[PDB]
């Protein structure tokens, strides 16, 4: 009756772009990224591989409301390091890890029988 | 094909008359039902 | 071999039981979240009921129809219902399947999953075969008909995702363990007299040497070594299940990169 | 799950768990007064019949009642009857403002006094929503 | 009513097993639990989906209309 249509959870509706960048006031160089149509599947990995980076200081993701589908990711890094570049590096690290894992698993699979 | 009203005891296809009582000749009872319209449902199977 | 390492200890048509090694804790959780919730597949999103006389109300039957395991091996060729441009569906959008049955004998004739009939074009794709794993040769039982009843309808299978509905989800049955003895000390063992005797040790213990108990707690430890088994549902075999999950994960991650590089404007 | 409340598996609900069939059996009859003046089951005419309901009757068939396959919602009339005057006026039987579903079937049978008499069964699949009482 | 097609939580396809279930006790004279073990129904969430249910549609079928 009142439920949001199930496609509202993974497909971006009218006037809702994927990301947003907002510099955080009352803080050093720091930014919040307002995701859309994103569950914790993505955010928790972005946070983990972000934390593995040495240079980054602050990395967190919070689900404002599991009612809706958005979670906010905040990052702050030492001056001179654009945090969006840190996000890009963490994402590319995740992607290369995934690709190597895929080839590894395929090699392990083809040998197996039954 | 076209089937306007049916009855419960025997599934008899009987298009029925206006200004008429409710009675099935072959069944003998007086209970009758209506039948599906040709416009078919759209079903979010969900 | 350049990073994530996987050892496989057993595998089958339905199951693959394996060690995963040398990755962060969170990654496996996110990956199973993906394949459980995000892999695209194919199942019914619309049923045009022609005529029904079975006991079951066709709402019920439509729900049963949605859950039929439809083979989606080459489905990446297929395009989403919403994305594609056919009016509400065509051979590029959807795969239509007829269905009809009648009361042959006084002995109740059941309608198995087998009696579904493909109508739509295939253009070589291996999409729309309702897979059947039973030995007798006929899978899901949908309804039973006595001699009198008749059941005819026409379902329109569409591409979907496990997020929107549960039909479009291919595994749903995956094991997960990552520490035999809680050497990471993540859990606190409830017990009456002794934790060990009142707790069955995991069967995956044989590969990891048990603690000698002489040593104090290791603070710097983290979670890298996982033991888990994936169970197929039949829509996608396990091998393509895990790989398509990984691919959807990489694609979702990279969609951020694309929206980001777009976010840089004039 | 707070203060005697619970949380349910959305997939299982979508898998079909704890789903419900919910029927309603509306009833009506005509021929009440007698003396050969008599309510008539029919698709009404909007002209000179000013007692029409908010819902329109394009869903109504020729004899004033819809077939057992027509999805219904809101205030879409189910049984349209006309009572004569001494022109006709509406005595139609709308649907409850809150419910919605599918007409399961429609039954006509005369009464012991000889009155035309109808029972309409509407059906809905009601899914376990958020605030339902368990 | 009808045999559930898949277990409500762990997702395994269970619809096809039911009929075999009925014969599995009949000719081989087995307990219910072992017959559930024969069909690979290890997880009790799956294993509870069949035994908990009784096929009531049979009682509906006897009615003529
Ligand atoms: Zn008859
Ligand atoms: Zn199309
Ligand atoms: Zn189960």
């Amino acid at each position: 009756m009142n439920a949001p249509d199930r496609f509202e959870l993974f497909l971006l509706g009218e006037g809702e772009s994927k990301l947003k960048i907002d510099p955080d006031t009352k803080a050093p160089n720091a930014v919040v990224i307002t995701f859309e149509k994103e569950d914790h599947t993505l955010g928790n990995l972005i946070r983990a591989e972000l934390l593995n980076d040495r240079k980054v200081l602050f990395a967190a993701y919070k689900v404002e409301h599991p009612f809706f589908a958005r979670f906010k990711l905040r990052i702050q890094t030492t001056e001179g390091y654009d945090p969006k570049d840190a996000l890009k590096n963490a994402c590319n690290s995740i992607i290369n890890k995934l690709g190597a894992l895929k080839t590894n698993f395929e090699t392990e699979w083809n040998l197996q029988t039954l | 094909a076209t089937l306007k009203y049916i009855c419960a005891e025997c599934s008899s296809k009987l298009s029925l008359s206006r200004t008429d009582a409710v009675r099935c000749k072959d069944c003998g009872h007086r209970i009758l039902l209506k039948a599906r319209t040709k416009r078919l449902v759209q079903f979010e199977a969900r | 071999e350049e990073g994530p390492q996987v050892k496989i200890r057993e595998a089958s048509k339905d199951n693959v039981d394996f060690i995963l090694s040398n990755v962060d804790l969170a990654m496996a959780n996110s990956l199973r979240r993906v394949m459980i919730a995000e892999i695209p597949t194919l199942a019914i999103d619309s049923v045009e009921v022609e005529t029904n006389t079975t006991v079951l109300a066709d709402e019920f039957i439509a729900h049963r129809l949605g859950l039929i395991p439809l083979q989606s091996m080459d489905i990446e060729q297929l395009e989403y219902s919403r994305d594609c441009f056919c009016e509400d569906h065509c051979d590029k959008c959807s795969v239509v399947l007829t269905l009809q049955a009648f009361g042959e004998s006084e002995s109740t004739t059941n309608v198995y999953s087998k009696d579904l009939v493909i109508v739509s074009n295939l253009m070589g794709r291996n999409i729309g075969h309702p897979i059947i794993q039973d030995k007798e040769g006929n899978g899901v039982l949908i309804c039973k008909l006595r001699k009198g009843q008749e059941l005819k309808l026409t379902c329109v299978a569409k591409k979907g995702i496990a997020k929107e509905h549960a039909k479009w989800g291919p595994a749903a049955a995956i094991e997960f363990e990552y520490d035999p003895w809680n050497k990471l000390k993540h859990t606190d063992y409830w017990y009456e007299q002794d934790s060990a005797k009142e707790w069955p040790q995991s069967k995956n213990c044989e590969y990891e040497d048990p603690p000698n108990e002489g040593d104090p707690f290791d603070y710097k430890a983290q979670a890298d070594t996982f033991y888990m088994n994936v169970e197929s549902v039949g829509s996608i075999p396990v091998d393509q299940v895990v790989v398509r999950g990984i691919d959807t994960l990489q694609k979702k991650v990279a969609s951020i990169l694309l929206a980001l590089t777009q976010m840089d404007q004039d | 799950n707070q203060e005697d409340s619970m949380i349910m598996n959305q997939s299982s609900i979508d898998r079909g768990l704890f789903r419900s069939l919910f029927f309603r059996s509306y009833m009506d009859q005509e021929k009440k007064y007698g003396m050969s003046i008599t309510e008539t089951f029919e698709k009404p005419q909007r002209t000179n019949t000013l007692r029409m309901k908010h819902g329109t009757y394009d869903k109504l068939d020729d004899d004033g009642l819809i077939a057992p396959g027509v999805r219904v919602s809101g205030e879409d009339v189910i049984i349209g009857k006309t009572t004569p005057i001494s022109s006709k006026r509406d005595a139609s039987t709308p649907l409850r403002s809150t419910e919605n579903g599918i007409v399961d079937q429609v039954l006509v049978t005369t009464n012991q006094d000889g009155l035309k008499f109808v029972k309409v069964r509407v059906r809905t699949t009601k899914i376990p929503q958020i605030g339902d009482k368990f | 009513m009808i045999v559930p097609v898949r277990c409500f939580s762990c997702g395994k396809v269970v619809g096809d097993k039911w009929e075999s279930y009925l014969n599995l006790l009949q000719e081989d004279e087995l307990d219910e639990g072992t017959a559930l073990s024969r069909l690979g129904l290890k997880r009790y969430c799956c294993r509870r989906m069949i035994l908990t249910h009784v096929d009531l549609i049979e009682k509906f079928l006897r009615y003529n209309p």
